[PDB]
């Protein structure tokens, strides 16, 4: 009864691999874009947004 | 030190000159204010100040399309005398854009070629936009090629140039204007590309999946074949061409001086992360004929030269391991006198894509500009529709009336059908 | 005592010479700033040969670099060894030879050289007994073969009595990256057979031939060929430099190889080449260098020695070994083979002894031999010719810059002439 | 990035075998 | 003589050196093991 | 100077000096990584110059899935990188496969390694041959092998080690054609081979060493001492010696018949030897018993035509006589009448050396036995019996015929096998 929950993070992951591969060149600007708040961590919010 | 002038003449060339300008601010990293946020000289000159200034001119004979670029995102970038603009067009007619409507405004496109000319410390040529089926795209070219090569002699001239549609042809008279500029091409030219619109129409399609393209997916791929030509001056690499150096190995006779240009590989984003992109699959792509930039068929033709531009991480084991397979195809057939039939440019920069792009990010790119006999094939389908014309004498008092003779059409026809019998003469082997 | 005095042009002759200027700073013990790091006092015995004393304790290379563009000389003084080079030993011109003989060697090749004439003539009279010359460059391009050849004319008529070897670099059919190399090849030759003293003719097909099969490495770069290339380089020179039993200069290695002067043709090969994974695995002994030095797969020719016959071999021997072993090798395949060499001189194979062994390794050995096989090296140069002059393509490149087309055609005559020689010499 | 703390001196590790790139821990 | 994964000019799809497949062995070691001191000459050896 | 050369083809032959090699190994305290902690060693190893040592031993198998467990595990460091050598797909139990197609593509990769040995090695004694008769692998290489081999080398003695096919258990269907397919040839080009077969030393180590589940480990760690047994008479020093040629000529009176059988004495578990004595006369007696055979035969059946006694450790002439008087007194042994004198003995000062882990017990002496009987010859008619058993009805045969092997030459390999047990019934009656 998990199916569309795996295929649906499948998804997911997938698209945010792309999306972070074709906007940032590096992995340090990604990851600062990702986190807006400097704290060093990625909370649910800024996940979400 | 080492730079082009580059030249865009025409509605053609300021729309090709808005999706290739754009990329040397992204390539160079130059911000639409003008700024850095010395491989940008160039283009970019430098200033006190420190902003820069593209070397470039952009030309027409209307003021519809140069006001965009005026009022457009890029209006601080362009220098105010660099965008020059005419009050009326030259309306699709040859003798109006070099007699009538193209002479009233050479005097003052030529103080701003002087002007640019006297900044450059060492200048390598020039570099043309234009069309072949416009009004001041060949009407105002035949005449500023004509007068470029009376002040600057040996300086190179390329060309990039938009040939008519085997099949689809958006104006009239188009026929007409293809052929009389012909002439301004043969012995005021040096190495003429050519690139139409639906050998490009066909790319998109089943390639990158999209359905319903413009003219602004047209220019980006016409804008990155520009780029790998010049990259070799721009950054380093382990085999650096020039435009004096690929004009070496291009064109052995004089009055041959027209290759057919490919770019591959040519994909969209999603496709692009299941495939290995191996440098034997993005040089097999170049030959096939479906990727070819010209509606003509190599399979007909015989190649005499032929140029590889390679970016990023290349190495040349793997260039020669796939030129050595590329030999033994039986389908590819060369002349017998070019037993040496290929060269080398290895730069380092991988290509650089776009926001908003229908191409991935690559780390591997090669533009291949092959010569071949084929293009005699694209002349004789337009030789062809131009006395199927003339014999019922039709749209010639839009000519004759404006300021040039009735005896520049027997010119135009007689000329280009030597440039027709050169091929045959060329094409037997010894 | 006495010096050589590099000569580097072209793009792949700066490539050579930053490999080259590699070794020999690390046989020296010279560190990138400039100073002397080293552990024994023999290195610091003789190195004014190539390195030129200067204040604070600081050597420079007795070497010119040359070029007609400049985006080469940006990359090798950024290099790791760029420093050392001395800043007026970069001439450098503004306009690129572009894969033309012509203008190299008329219009933009015949006036650079005065600067490069002015800049040796200074270096020349600052040696103190100066032994000869020695020169890379690449036949392929314009600036190595046009303007690098420009100066094998002038400097020999200035200094008759001195020695010019020269390691050229020739086409190859399979490794073939430029459209009219033919011409810029045969156009070449016809300066190379008069004016020089030896040539050792290195190829860039039998370069990649021994990393694939004999080095064992899957995906070569031109930094792994440049260092093949520089391990000869040093080890042509090693006698004049360091003691021995029996050393031998530049001198005894061109009046034992070239019995007639048209005879100075070379090819050449390095002995101790191994694997990585075997690189412990395998005993390095005296039987064990001769036998990989003659075989057809160490060769840096594109000709196979079985086609044709040695003339006369000279070998040269880094490190500590038994003199008997020497002699007994190099006569047993002297004996066994008794096709393989031709019959009318006796003692073909040369001997020579260093010292030192090259660091990290115990015993080297460098194999410089005159083979008729190099005239099938310049018959595949000459059928492309014919091929391609038969059509008169190009040729605007070419009459276009100041030459008749009769250039090509004593170009062709004379090179037809020196493959009609090694025949009847066979 | 390796001046760029995030990450454990133990995160970096070699790409491959006897390979000079380096990459993170999986 | 030739191995049966000898590298050549044979076109191969090549995976990382983890896969065991054409050449590994000879990638996965490091080429460096150069590290001598100067022995020194016959005759500063014998002659004492 | 006395140097002897190593071969190791198929699965069976590659684990069993898989074993074997950290047993010299350990003899010699050498490691893995090729170097001695701080000459005997000159049978088997050669100093390189550096300090490392090396193996003389040749690994060659045509699928990669058993050498790359060596490549890959803790003995990356000992043997030689082109020693080392793969194909790409195995031979499918087919010896057509092995022998004909792809045995054809690394032939030469497999004798120049075996030149540059020979060329390396100041003397030469023989060759050590480790294979098994089932797979297609180990009966069809090894023909053609051994047929090269005798074109290159001559008058030299190859010893070959085969895994013999058990008459009830066996992992094959095609085990019979593969045996009769490689006893075809190993007739015309061989002077020792000694058989070994997997349900005698199952029963050994179910009932001398209680161990109720044995894998193959055991097995090959007890081949491997057999073999380190009839070594340490080229490697060490000892009273009486005996080398490869001598006891060859001992062991073969015949040009056709020599296939002898070897036993290991004693073998027992840690516990019982510290309650038990085992004297000399004990341990060769427990070498003649029926249980201690490391072929499952009935030894009733054949009498003995020549035997040695290889003894390691303090074993003394007295006892060894004595104890061979006792065996000559006993009845039930039966000898051929036209060999009075058939036990030739040696004795090696050294004694037998455990393996940390292992399940072999501390013994101050052993004994290898090798013995030439007419036992064997149930065993071949069981095998001729179940081969004609497939022939009749051609079973299995095509995949043979569309490999490139013809139909007749089964035939002239069985006739040739009825010959050579036919030459067995005329050697057992006397005159
Ligand atoms: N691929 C492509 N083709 C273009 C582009 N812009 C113009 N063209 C071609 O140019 C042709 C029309 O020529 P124009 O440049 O508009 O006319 P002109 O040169 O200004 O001459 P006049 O109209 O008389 O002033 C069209 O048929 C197009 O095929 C472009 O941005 N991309
Ligand atoms: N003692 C022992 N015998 C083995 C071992 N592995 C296989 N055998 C024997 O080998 C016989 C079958 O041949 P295999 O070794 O499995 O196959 P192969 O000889 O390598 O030939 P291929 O299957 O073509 O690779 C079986 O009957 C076993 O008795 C082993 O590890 N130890
Ligand atoms: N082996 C080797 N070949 C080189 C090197 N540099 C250049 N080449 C070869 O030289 C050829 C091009 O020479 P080119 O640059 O035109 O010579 P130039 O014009 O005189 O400077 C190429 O085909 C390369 O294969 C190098 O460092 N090593
Ligand atoms: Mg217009
Ligand atoms: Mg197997």
């Amino acid at each position: 009864g998990k199916d569309r929950q795996r295929a649906l993070i499948a998804a997911v992951r997938h698209h945010l691999k792309k999306v972070n591969y074709q906007k940032f060149d590096t992995l340090l600007a990604a990851f600062r874009h990702y986190d807006k708040k400097g704290d060093g961590m990625i909370d649910k919010d800024e996940l979400q947004e | 030190m080492r730079e082009c002038i580059s030249i865009h003449v025409g509605q053609a060339g300021v729309q090709i000159g808005n999706a290739c300008w754009e990329l040397y601010c992204l390539e160079h990293g130059i911000q639409p204010d003008g700024q850095m946020p010395d491989s940008f000289n160039t283009f970019f000159s430098e200033t006190g100040a420190g902003k820069h200034v593209p070397r470039a001119v952009f030309v027409d004979l209307e003021p519809t399309v140069i006001d965009e670029v005026r009022t457009g995102t890029y209006r601080q970038l362009f220098h105010p005398e660099q965008l020059i603009t005419g009050k009326e067009d030259a309306a699709n007619n040859y003798a109006r854009g070099h007699y009538t409507i193209g002479k009233e405004i050479i005097d003052l496109v030529l103080d701003r070629i002087r002007k640019l000319a006297d900044q450059c410390t060492g200048l390598q040529g020039f570099l043309v936009f234009h069309s072949f089926g416009g009004g001041t795209g060949s009407g105002f070219t035949s005449l500023l090629m004509e007068r470029l090569s009376v002040d600057y002699g040996k300086k190179s001239k390329l060309e990039f140039s938009i040939y008519p549609a085997p099949q689809v042809s958006t104006a009239v008279v188009e026929p007409y204007n293809s052929i009389l500029t012909t002439h301004t091409t043969l012995e005021h030219s040096d190495c003429a590309f050519m690139v139409d619109n639906e050998a490009i129409y066909d790319i998109c399609r089943r390639n990158l999946d999209i359905e319903r393209p413009t003219y602004t997916n047209l220019n980006r791929l016409i804008g990155q074949i520009v780029s790998s030509i010049t990259a070799s001056l721009r950054f380093d690499g382990a085999l650096n061409v020039d435009l004096t150096e690929f004009q070496t190995n291009l064109v052995p006779y004089p009055r041959i001086h027209f290759p057919l240009a490919t770019y591959a590989p040519v994909i969209s984003a999603e496709k692009a992360y299941h495939e290995q992109l191996s440098v034997a699959e993005i040089t097999n792509a170049c030959f096939e004929p479906a990727n070819q930039m010209v509606k003509c068929d190599p399979r007909h033709g015989k190649y005499m030269a032929c140029c590889l531009l390679y970016r990023g991480d290349v190495v040349p084991k793997d260039v020669n391991a796939a030129i050595a397979t590329i030999k033994t195809k039986r389908t590819i057939q060369f002349v017998d006198w070019c037993p040496t039939g290929f060269k080398v440019g290895i730069n380092y920069q991988p290509p650089t894509v776009v926001p908003g792009g229908d191409l991935a990010k690559v780390q591997r790119a090669v533009c291949m500009l092959s010569n071949t006999t084929a293009i005699a094939e694209a002349w004789a389908r337009l030789d062809h529709k131009f006395d199927l014309m003339y014999a019922k004498r039709a749209f010639v008092h839009w000519y004759v009336g404006e300021g040039m003779e009735e005896g520049e059409f027997s010119e135009a026809r007689e000329d280009m059908a030597a440039l027709e019998k050169d091929y045959e003469e060329v094409g037997v082997d010894s | 005592m006495r010096e050589i005095v590099h000569l580097q042009a072209g793009q792949c002759g700066n490539q050579i010479g930053a490999k080259f200027w590699e070794v020999i700073s690390d046989e020296h013990g010279i560190d990138p700033t400039g100073t002397y790091h080293g552990d024994s006092d023999l290195q610091l015995e003789r190195i004014n040969v190539y390195y030129n004393e200067a204040t604070g304790g600081k050597y420079v290379p007795r070497a010119v670099l040359v070029d007609l563009e400049p985006g080469t000389m940006d990359s090798v003084r950024s290099g790791p060894f760029g420093q050392i080079f001395r800043p007026d030993n970069f001439v450098f011109g503004q306009s690129g030879a572009g894969n033309n003989w012509a203008k190299g060697h008329y219009t933009e090749g015949a006036e650079l050289v005065d600067s490069v004439l002015d800049v040796v003539r200074k270096e020349a009279e600052s040696c103190d007994c100066l032994q000869g010359f020695q020169l890379t460059h690449s036949l392929g391009g314009g600036t190595g073969s046009g303007m690098g050849t420009l100066l094998i004319s002038k400097i020999r008529e200035e200094y008759p009595d001195r020695i010019m070897n020269t390691f050229s670099v020739v086409p190859s059919p399979k490794v073939s990256d430029t459209v009219v190399e033919p011409y810029n090849a045969t156009l070449s030759v016809h300066q190379l057979v008069e004016n020089t003293d030896e040539t050792y003719c290195i190829d860039n097909e039998a370069l990649y031939d021994i990393c694939f099969r004999t080095l064992k490495l899957t995906t070569p770069t031109y930094g792994d060929l440049n260092h093949l290339v520089s391990a000869t380089m040093s080890g042509v020179t090693t006698c004049l430099r360091f003691p021995g039993q029996l050393n031998a200069d530049l001198r005894k290695l061109a009046v034992n190889m070239v019995p007639f002067p048209r005879l100075h043709f070379f090819m050449p090969g390095f002995a101790p080449l191994t694997s990585r994974g075997s690189q412990q695995y395998r005993a390095l002994t005296v039987p064990e260098l001769t036998q990989q030095m003659f075989d057809a797969k160490n060769m840096m020719a594109a000709c196979d020695p079985r086609h044709g016959r040695y003339l006369t071999v000279a070998a040269v021997f880094r490190g500590r070994m038994s003199m008997k072993e020497v002699d007994e090798q190099m006569l047993n395949v002297q004996n066994k083979n008794s096709s393989y060499f031709v019959e009318w001189i006796p003692n073909n194979v040369k001997t020579a002894v260093c010292d030192i062994p090259p660091r990290g390794l115990k015993m080297s050995a460098t194999f410089i031999g005159n083979s008729t096989a190099i005239q099938e090296l310049f018959k595949r140069i000459s059928e492309q010719f014919t091929a391609m002059f038969r059509r008169k393509a190009f040729l605007h490149w070419y009459t276009g810059e100041g030459m008749d087309e009769m250039e090509f055609t004593e170009a062709e005559s004379n090179m037809n002439d020196l493959v009609s020689e090694y025949q009847q010499y066979q | 990035e390796e001046r760029v703390l995030l990450i454990k001196p133990e995160d970096i590790v070699l790409k491959e075998a006897g390979s000079t790139e380096k990459t993170l821990r999986t | 003589p030739q191995p049966l994964s000898t590298p050549s000019w044979q076109i191969e799809t090549k995976y990382s050196t983890k896969v065991l497949t054409g050449n590994w062995m000879e990638e996965r070691r490091k080429f460096t093991r150069d590290t001598d001191k100067t022995p020194q000459s016959i005759y500063r050896k014998e002659y004492i």
